[PDB]
DNA sequence: TCAATATCCACCTGCAGATTCTACCAAAAGTGTATTTGGAAACTGCTCCATCAAAAGGCATGTTCAGCTGAATTCAGCTGAACATGCCTTTTGATGGAGCAGTTTCCAAATACACTTTTGGTAGAATCTGCAGGTGGATATTGAT
DNA sequence: ATCAATATCCACCTGCAGATTCTACCAAAAGTGTATTTGGAAACTGCTCCATCAAAAGGCATGTTCAGCTGAATTCAGCTGAACATGCCTTTTGATGGAGCAGTTTCCAAATACACTTTTGGTAGAATCTGCAGGTGGATATTGA
């Protein structure tokens, strides 16, 4: 089966890794690269899927929106830092 | 006159979503003129890369990547 | 008949904009305005339509945070009335002047 | 043609973490732009730390140092958790 | 009798002389000092180049003298003379240090 | 080979002085000089815990200024002169 | 034991520096700076070179992509000025 | 065979084009660099030195010494208005501040 | 506190716009082989970092004092919010046409390789020299009266 | 409207700690012949993008009116700067051992480069479905008294 079956992820370590080596960030990729490259991305997905999804359901609704995703991050001391300088479109600002 | 398309009210609300309770009434100008230099710097990248790619419309990437090294990161229209 | 007082609406119109996430400029003069600050770089362009969206989201998110800076410095100055002056300073503290 | 996006990835995580909840299209294109950029962020500090190196190949070590340089504290143990987990999970299939 | 200059008089003079110097401010091994504190409080048996500690210093004052520039905007903003702690945080607010 | 404690303090009142000089400032109150030294002991504990990871990354035991450079180049305060 | 080489710009900043004020010197300190300067504005426009060229699905950066990269790079006057001087060596260049 | 002429000759220039098109393929920024290119940057680079050379030096003189020294660089990087807004997140070691 | 006016808040309700769902095909992603080579040991030369000594004078400390600055208070002009009005610019939305992004489909001009010379640069010797920092008049610049 | 104080300036001086030349290799540009591609031409074609037109529908531009905010004046307790005596401890010079970078070699585990095989993920027509956007009725919050 793939690698992602492999090492466990729902994410496509393939696709990583394919996607890092075309993007000349270096000459050669070590095997382990796509795959810990891409269990990180999950986590970090995983994370704010969990914390939007409850922006969501904290707010009787089950479809999670923008506004969602910004709530989230934006309660959040270290999401919020990790994109400070990023703007959610369609999310709003925190109220208050 | 476009840039007095962006209004007063229109300008309040923006202040208001940005928390503002008094406003001052010389702040509508003053804000068309960084609203002013904000457009014409992203679209100025933006443009650039549009004519780098030989093309004769404006992508949402072509914006994308001109917030991106304004540093104004917008995330939505393509990464 | 009734009135209300100074301010009264402002502080509603604050809950309310601060709870939604529409834009706030209306999109036709946004457009025209892109298009004409464009025209200046590059003549007959097209532009997507998601472009255009783009950058009035953009512009707005980076607006509204001018603003909530802007807002700090009048506080800090001690009054509740944003002025130039405080989009200024706050725009010199951000290095954009 | 083709114009491949984490979508499907990404929808998955989520039933994973929250099986009945939906998310919009617009939503899911935050979440690419999320995913493509720490992508970037990520690859990008790697880059740099093999060249500081005079390194020619990424490797895992590289991934992790730049994933402990890129985030804050908390985020980044977990990231460096999965991280060597499912490395570790690979190595042994 | 005694010659006495005026409040701020000196503190002037001390502008036009240090904004025309390029010298540290801050005492070389005190410094030192507070880098090994620092690093060893992350990580244990750590050497340093000499330049190392000096590269460190060299960023340090210059934020820190940058840092000042803004607090004063602040202060002079709020019509006052003397910078404050209120000002240094409204400056590292704005420039999104916090 | 000694302990090492509160050095934050070797930043002392005259040389903080010295540095809001250069910065054009004229008058300075008297709790500036410990917010200072807060500002200044996170500012290096963030471009430190950098440096010293770029170190550990290259499996040395000596932080050298190009750890540092590479350090402040990631926090946005790229130096000139040591490069 | 040899001391590895270390490549720098010094010769050339230096000669460049005679031309401009040909009484002038540079202490080692300044020429330190000047090297940090040459490596920084290199990596810049090679790092915007590579991204439009990534941009484009384009394989190979060339002297277009570094002048579009130059323009984005650089403000008004500055960059007027460098693509004049990067065309001209260009065409130099090709014609010999 | 025939003699050698560097690629700066050629192009006219003081900078190394030669490093510099190792430079770009050593840098993994792209697939592969075309000729043109590094003349171009080197170009570019060298014209840039020149011009902050040019305001140094004056610095230089107008503060009586022949030697430019880091201060003079920063004088001269930040009374003009491009070079200052092209490093203005550069901090050069040694260069103090403009006396404001 | 009363009382009228508006707001804001809930709980349902029904429909249309998006989501989901279902059914298929190049294009990646997984295999199996044969080579290639990056860079992890295993030394080990030797640069330069941590320390130790010692002496000295630049400066950090602490204290005394009172100039003048920040923080209250007041208060009056007038600027900016709330509003009921009236009109027109924006929004909605099929329509129809056309400029144009993408596609292929070529291939001649232009890189990449692999060797095989041919210098340009660099690491210390060796030969020079700004200018650091020591002094002294003369020129302000200040603060007392 | 000085003028005694004392801080600042600007030119003159000259040994030496750094800058600028002087040699020698040798690492890395150049020169060549050869094999591989990149990515601009040209017709082409679905497709979004633009230009209309057509309604209402708001939503914005206008003036009034006056609440209450800001900025000007005045006041003064006490914080913060200037001076000064004291003497700690940062600096400055110099020597020393040895930690630990950094230069070489040696040479496998791991990565690249085909060639094929499958398997998957993106795309283009069908079945739900979640809220949006209104109702209604009910306490709330706000302002006038
Ligand atoms: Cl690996
Ligand atoms: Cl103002
Ligand atoms: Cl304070
Ligand atoms: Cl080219
Ligand atoms: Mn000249
Ligand atoms: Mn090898
Ligand atoms: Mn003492
Ligand atoms: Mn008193
Ligand atoms: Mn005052
Ligand atoms: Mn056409
Ligand atoms: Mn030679
Ligand atoms: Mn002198
Ligand atoms: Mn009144
Ligand atoms: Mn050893
Ligand atoms: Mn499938
Ligand atoms: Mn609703």
């Amino acid at each position: 089966k793939t690698r992602s079956s492999r090492a466990g992820l729902q994410f496509p370590v393939g696709r990583v890794h394919r996607l890092l080596r075309k993007g000349n960030y270096s000459e050669r990729v070590g095997a382990g690269a796509p795959v810990y490259l891409a269990a990180v991305l999950e986590y970090l997905t995983a994370e704010i899927l969990e914390l939007a999804g409850n922006a969501a359901r904290d707010n009787k609704k089950t479809r999670i929106i923008p506004r969602h995703l910004q709530l989230a991050i934006r309660n959040d001391e270290e999401l919020n830092k990790l994109l400070g300088r990023v703007t959610i479109a369609q999310g709003g600002v925190l109220p208050n | 006159d476009n840039i007095q398309g962006i209004t007063k009210p229109a300008i309040r609300r923006l202040a208001r979503r940005g928390g503002v309770q008094r406003i001052s009434g010389l702040i509508y100008e003053e804000t068309r003129g960084v609203l002013k230099v904000f457009l014409e710097n992203v679209i100025r990248d933006a443009v650039t890369y549009t004519e780098h790619a030989k093309r004769k419309t404006v992508t949402a990437m072509d914006v994308v990547y001109a917030l991106k090294r304004q540093g104004r990161t917008l995330y939505g229209f393509g990464g | 008949p009734h009135r209300y007082r100074p301010g009264t609406v402002a502080l509603r119109e604050i809950r309310r904009y601060q709870k939604s996430t529409e834009l706030l400029i209306r999109k036709l003069p946004f457009q025209r305005l892109v298009r004409e600050i464009a025209q200046d770089f590059k003549t007959d362009l097209r532009f997507q339509s998601s472009a255009v969206m783009a950058l009035q989201e953009a512009c707005e998110a980076y607006l509204v945070g001018l603003f909530e800076d802007t807002n700090l410095c009048a506080i800090h100055a001690k009054r509740v009335t944003i002025m130039p002056k405080d989009i200024q300073l706050a725009r010199r503290i951000r290095g954009e002047r | 043609s083709r114009k491949e996006s984490y979508s499907i990835y990404v929808y998955k995580v989520l039933k994973q973490v929250h099986p009945d909840t939906g998310i919009s299209s617009k939503a899911m294109g935050i979440m690419n732009s999320f995913v493509n950029d720490i992508f970037e962020r990520i690859a990008g500090e790697a880059s740099r730390l093999a060249h500081y190196n005079k390194r020619s190949t990424i490797t895992s070590r590289e991934i992790q140092t730049a994933v402990r340089l890129l985030l804050p504290g908390e985020l980044a143990k977990h990231a460096v958790s999965e991280g060597t987990k499912a490395v570790t999970k690979y190595t042994s299939a």
